[PDB]
């Protein structure tokens, strides 16, 4: 480690790099020392250590901010059943309902991962990218943060024509043999589209239902819930609530992947 | 067996570029604490490996930014992995006569 | 919420204390109660602030420059300093002082012995701090070590909050000049918060508060307590917190 | 107070956006000189430095030195800022 | 927006394809979707209780249920105009959640404007993890604020130490004040101690403020001079 | 190197949307319903366009309508209509 | 129930108001609850509100009215200046006492009027403040003269022995530039909630 | 010396802010700026030209509800009262 470090002379003081290394060493050993800080929210911890669908409660959802629906004046009355009441000039999403729908969604995510399906996480909002990529990594899955070019599934051959396809084991090993030009040009459709802002990409949803793909979406109090197969009522605007739901879904899919790998090994 | 896309960004607009950016981003994240203290491939050169016709100026500028910052990591603290990742993106005198006069 | 960390062989410590320097009761007074109290106070101070997420050391470093919210700094400083002291104490988690450490000492103190250095430290402790405080053996950006006393919750890390001498009592001319120089240096920093750069690291913290010694050693014999601590401390820990 | 909600429009845009830049220095100097010459007769040496300053300004060209993104924002944020009911 | 048939009937549409022979191979999701069916029952469901209060939504007070005389001493012998109108929209429109604590909060910040200046973190830590005994105000995870007062008032009301709400509120306020005073004294004395033992603060709060003002003033001055010049000419 | 049209359609469908080509070739049978010539008044002039509308269906309750259009001759328009029909196959009860 | 949790929770805790965020009139005390984030939460745009807040905001503090509006934007202003005024006041250390002969309200249907001070100072008047140099009799604070003097986030009435011409008349309406020292005598608080300080110019 | 328009005079009892000294504050202030509104029918004031003349332009025209800023009914009553006044000698 640190092969190019030119250490200063013993008579001389520390160099800048040497000093930095010393600081790092101190940080690793004795900085986080005096106390330990239990019961506090670190944003990163929801992405890298999301809870299982089972262990989620209503309280956790409330803390995440999932309960906060759009607004009283921006109400799609189609979503009436999901909403608990109004408060602070804002519809508040029934969170027991949210929980049950999330569990249902989580189970279907797990199932397709187990079957070895292509899961696609779609999230066009600003802060969502990193968490989306993490989720995609967790299950051997896919994501979209930069905008969804209309017709990725309906007009697949024009759009997704010149990108490399692969082969895969019952495990996830590339088994790198040459794909034939006929073998390459076929569409590779997702087996689960999961969106974080269905109201912002109506188009993607429409192609999914045309292309015959089951889809999951965070339905806020202004979003149409009929436009998807498995709606999760919740707060799609705040970045952390979305991440929490997304991270849970990723964890559910991860589990199913692990189970598939285990059964392959067997 | 299953036929499946290589890149996790496959479905995005410019998938190859996005994938390329992701590795650099990961590296930056890894060595984000390392203290900081030119000949990068052209747009056209980058396109041939990256997006091609789907490569945009903004994407290229982002890529440059990612590379430059990584490069700036104090040479003494830099890693082998970082340098390997960056490796990809690199790349007559007149005199007087016998009689001491300058022709032009 | 800030809670006290679980020490290694905790039950054994509770039963005995520390073989030589601190009793079962005396160790409880310094750590299992006082540290807890400090943590609770820090939590109360920094419950709903942005400081709740940060560790004590990082809180102290954040807070150091701010004149108001000195209470938070004091508490954070105490918590960190006290755990450093406990780490130094602990029997395990026999070890001798390192060769490198000895060489560094020799370089620093005009080629003197480790026993001599200890003696100088205890003399400093006796003379400098009245009432409460801390006794550090620190290392700075110049590789040589030096002895650093602090008067109650003064940190060894950041020199404007060293809290190294008492202006409640009368002071020397040289001390005043040093203070003036420090102030000038601080003014030269030129940042909005106004915080200088400093790379002082503690190697041997010792707790000159009455929460350690007073039960076992009485109101006098603080020097004796300090000597005992110096004689029997975790050397492996010290060695670990020495090299760059 | 009386709020006024517009109907659904094709495109919110100001027909012409004014930048409201500062007036030219050379022009100002010329105006000052003119004002001075209104008083004090035709060309008295009270405005001796002013004329010199004007000359210095208008040596390379008659004027010394030679847009507001408001439409892009309106265009961007119209769909948000609408109180347009759902689809 | 019409209720979309085609987002939830996916497996049926694929099952038909599979039956036909349009699809040779089944999708990965097909079995999973069969196992876990969608809702597909996009109804407007009525609600009979306000959850916050616990008021009943559905019921109507009858003429027989109001035997005694009204305000202005008239006996109700008939249904009124509102008792005949079919109040179905009330069952369906979601309830406005009301709390007694909201009024107390409003009162507190009216009485203590400068409590608003104390910054408030709204990013929740685990709401399930907490466990506050409102016998006292000072809880551990929670800071000292008007909220804590209000919680104390509510606790008092519940326990019936102070039967009246106002008295309980006053008591909570008085508890708060002492704590605040103690907090104030702590900081000042800590500052004094720091001053005594040769601590050095590079930038005090007032000094910082002055510096901040100075830059703004400098910006103003140059602009103001230009404006005066413009006006002159 | 180089019924046939129907096979080509089926192959194209298989690429675009993963549908079974052999089924499309054999079991599906198509039928044109309307076969207009249709025009647009462009600045260049009147620009004619061949409009087809072609029901395709496996004779076991699986049926689809499709329309297609070509400025070039009607065969291309019919092909497009057929393609559209096979994309829109539908199980009638 | 969920309802109970909602009532408890940190958004319900912020007492609602629809007062202007831009109020160009006289500001005697804070209008809105200041709301801070942590740096980490700011980095991923989360403030503990309904929505994400724009990445353009780099300040940790803000003020708001509506969680979400018809315009599909939270009504906020990224500023928390009122905390700094309070902190300045605390630093100055001039204890607020009622000039009228009355008991201190903090000791012993609803009254909406301000109970004593609004909570800018819970300091008590009887203390002295020692230092290395000694016991501070006169509180020295730097401020700016406007024409009244701005002294650490508060405007204050001023008095002096003789009006100094050299400093004043050299720059008649640019007196705001030069910071002068002040000796703050006492701080009274009126019914409207205005802090009426009184300073003395030092030279 | 300098004019009054380019310098915000902070009042005596008020709080201020670093921003409050700026040009931008002054601009903001410039941007952002009665018995009939109090709740009494204006048709009591038809023998009181002094008060009705407040709701009238220098020439004599009645001011619009956009200008005067009244309740529509109250505005119409005011207008009626004014018209009554000018039918009489007074006003
Ligand atoms: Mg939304
Ligand atoms: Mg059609």
């Amino acid at each position: 480690p640190y092969p190019n470090l030119i250490p200063s002379a013993n008579d001389k003081p520390y160099s800048s790099q040497e000093l930095f290394l010393r600081q790092l060493n101190h940080s690793m050993r004795t900085a986080k020392l005096g106390a330990t800080i239990s019961k506090v929210y670190y944003p990163h911890k929801d992405i890298f250590y999301p809870p299982l669908p089972e262990n989620i409660t209503v309280e956790s959802l409330m803390s995440a901010g999932v309960h906060l629906g759009q607004s009283t004046s921006l109400w799609r009355s189609s979503t009436q059943s999901y909403i608990y009441g109004e408060y602070k000039g804002i519809h508040i999403i029934d969170l027991n309902q949210t929980l049950s729908y999330l569990k249902r969604a989580a189970k279907v995510v797990e199932g397709v991962s187990e079957s070895g399906g292509i899961i696609l996480f779609l999230g066009t909002r600003q802060g969502q990218k990193r968490g989306l990529e993490e989720a995609a990594k967790k299950t051997h899955g896919y994501y979209v943060s930069t905008r969804w070019i209309p017709g990725t599934l309906t007009n697949s051959t024009e759009i997704s024509g010149i990108w490399e396809k692969q082969e895969i084991d019952s495990n996830d090993n590339p088994t790198e043999r040459a794909l034939s030009p006929n073998e390459t040009s076929k569409q590779v459709k997702p087996d689960l589209l999961v969106v974080l802002n269905p109201t912002e990409n109506r188009n993607a949803l429409l192609e999914a239902i045309k292309s015959r793909v089951p889809t999951i979406a965070i339905i806020d109090t202004d979003s149409e819930p009929s436009l998807v197969t498995y709606p999760i009522p919740g707060n799609d605007d705040s970045l952390r609530s979305v991440n929490f739901l997304l991270g849970v879904l990723a964890r559910a899919g991860q589990r199913g992947l692990q189970n598939r790998l285990a059964r392959n090994n067997e | 067996r299953r036929i499946v896309p290589k890149l996790a960004t496959f479905y995005s607009a410019n998938p190859n570029h996005e994938d390329r950016i992701n590795r650099l981003e990961r590296l930056l994240r890894k060595y984000i604490k390392l203290p900081s203290q030119a000949p990068w491939i052209s747009f056209d050169e980058y396109a041939l490996i990256g997006g091609g016709t789907k490569l945009k100026p903004t994407q290229y500028t982002q890529l440059l930014y990612m590379l430059n910052k990584l490069h700036n990591i104090d040479p003494q603290l830099t890693n082998d992995e970082i340098t390997s990742e960056l490796s990809q993106y690199y790349k007559k005198i007149k005199t007087l006569d016998e009689f001491g006069r300058s022709i032009a | 919420i800030h809670v006290v960390p679980k020490l290694p062989n905790s039950k054994a410590l509770l039963q005995n204390g520390v073989p030589n320097i601190l009793s079962s009761s005396g160790f409880k007074t310094v750590w299992f109660d006082y540290q807890r109290y400090l943590c609770d106070k820090l939590t109360l101070a920094t419950a709903g602030q942005s400081l709740e997420s940060y560790y004590p050391f990082h809180i102290l470093l954040k807070t150091a420059g701010n004149p108001l919210q000195s209470n938070i700094f004091n508490l954070a400083s105490s918590i960190h300093n006290n755990h450093l002291f406990v780490e130094n104490i602990l029997p395990s988690a026999k070890t001798e002082p390192s060769r490198l450490f000895l060489s560094k000492i020799k370089d620093s103190f005009n080629g003197s012995d480790w026993e001599v250095v200890k003696e100088e430290m205890i003399y400093r402790a006796e003379n400098e701090v009245l009432g409460q405080g801390w006794l550090f053996l620190v290392e700075n950006n110049e590789k040589k070590l030096f002895i650093l006393t602090s008067n109650n919750n003064g940190t060894p890390y950041y020199f404007p909050r060293n809290q190294s001498f008492d202006l409640n009592s009368a002071i020397s001319i040289d001390e005043f000049a040093t203070l003036k120089q420090m102030k000038e240096l601080i003014g030269k920093s030129t940042k909005l918060n106004g915080k200088v750069q400093d790379w002082t690291m503690p190697i041997i913290c010792v707790n000159l508060w009455d929460h350690a010694y007073l039960h076992d050693y009485g109101v006098g014999n603080r020097s004796k307590y300090v000597k005992n601590v110096l004689d029997n401390l975790n050397w492996s820990v010290v060695n670990n917190r020495i090299f760059s | 107070p009386p709020v006024y909600r517009l109907p659904p429009l094709p495109r919110l845009k100001v027909k012409k956006p004014i930048i409201r830049q500062e007036a030219n220095k050379c022009l100002v100097l010329m105006s000052n000189l003119l004002q001075c010459w209104s008083s004090y007769g035709h060309m008295s040496p009270k405005c001796a430095g002013l004329v010199t300053e004007l000359k210095s300004c208008t040596s390379e060209s008659a004027l010394g030195k030679r847009k507001s993104n408001i439409n892009y924002h309106a265009a961007r944020l119209y769909d948000r800022i609408n109180g347009k009911p759902h689809d | 927006m019409k209720i979309q048939t085609n987002a939830v009937n996916v497996l049926q549409r694929t099952s038909a394809y599979l039956k036909s022979g349009l699809l040779k191979e089944t999708p990965a999701w097909y079995n999973v979707v069969a196992s876990i069916p969608p809702s597909t029952k996009f109804t407007r469901e009525p609600r009979f209780k306000n959850p916050s209060n616990g008021h009943i939504i559905g019921k109507l007070v009858d003429v027989t249920e109001q035997p005694h005389a009204n305000n202005k001493g008239l006996y109700k012998t008939r249904p009124n105009s509102s008792d005949k109108r079919v109040g179905v929209k009330r069952l369906y429109r979601p309830p406005k959640l009301t709390y007694v604590e909201d009024r107390l909060r409003s009162l507190f910040y009216k009485q203590h404007p400068w409590e608003l200046s104390r910054p408030k973190i709204l990013v929740e830590n685990e709401i399930g993890d907490e466990n506050y005994d409102w016998s006292h105000m000072l809880q551990i995870g929670r800071p000292l604020d008007g909220e804590s007062v209000i919680q104390r008032t509510m606790y008092l009301i519940k326990t019936k130490q102070y039967g009246d709400m106002v008295e309980a509120y006053d008591h909570a306020r008085y508890e708060f004040y002492a704590l605040r005073m103690q907090e104030e004294t702590e900081q000042q004395v800590a500052l004094e101690e720091a001053e005594m033992f040769g601590s050095l603060f590079g930038v005090s709060a007032i000094e910082h403020g002055i510096q901040k003002e100075q830059e703004v003033l400098d910006v103003w001055e140059k602009k103001v001079v230009e404006e005066t010049e413009l006006m002159a000419a | 190197l180089p019924k046939s049209k129907s096979a080509d359609v089926a192959a194209g469908l298989h690429k675009q949307t993963g549908v079974d080509p052999d089924y499309i070739t054999r079991k599906l049978t198509m039928k044109p319903l309307v076969m207009k010539r249709v025009s647009n008044q462009t600045g260049k002039g009147k620009i004619a366009s061949f409009y087809a509308l072609v029901v395709v269906g496996d004779k076991n309750g699986m049926v689809g309508l499709g329309e297609g259009k070509s400025r070039e001759e009607m065969s291309k328009a019919i092909f497009k209509a057929h393609w559209d029909a096979v994309r829109n196959l539908k199980e009638i009860p | 129930t969920l309802a109970e949790l909602l009532g408890r929770s940190r958004i319900a805790q912020v007492a609602n108001n629809h007062k202007p965020l831009t109020y160009t009139g006289k500001k005697f005390h804070p209008t809105h609850q200041i709301i801070e984030t942590k740096p980490s939460t700011l980095y991923r745009q989360e403030w503990g509100l309904k929505s994400a807040i724009p990445s353009k905001i780099k300040s940790r503090y803000l003020v708001y009215n509506d969680l979400d509006t018809l315009e599909r934007i939270t009504t906020f202003e990224p500023r928390g200046g009122t905390q700094w005024n309070r902190l300045r006041f605390q630093e100055m250390g001039v204890p607020i006492v009622s000039n009228i002969g009355r008991q201190n309200p903090f000791f012993k249907k609803f009254n909406t009027e301000i109970i004593g001070t609004g909570g800018l100072s819970y300091s008590l008047p009887g203390k002295l403040k020692n230092s290395p140099n000694g016991v501070i009799q006169r509180t020295v604070v730097p401020g700016r003269i406007l024409n009244l003097a701005a002294i650490g986030g508060f405007v204050a009435d001023v008095v002096f022995f003789q009006s100094p011409p050299s400093s004043f008349n050299s720059m008649g309406d640019f007196i705001r530039m030069k910071t002068f020292l002040f000796e703050i005598l006492e701080a009274s608080m009126e019914k409207n909630g205005s802090v009426s300080m009184h300073a003395r110019l030092l030279e | 010396k300098i004019d009054q328009s380019l310098s915000k005079k902070l009042p005596k009892g008020t709080i201020y802010d670093p921003f409050d000294f700026s040009m931008g504050r002054i601009h903001l202030d410039r941007k952002y700026q009665d018995i009939m509104k109090s709740g009494a029918n204006p048709l009591e004031f038809y023998a009181r030209p002094r008060i009705l003349s407040r709701y009238v332009t220098s020439t004599g025209r009645i001011q619009h509800r956009d200008i005067t800023g009244l309740s529509a009914k109250n505005q119409r009553r005011l207008s009626k009262a004014i018209r009554r006044c000018q039918a009489i000698g007074l006003m």
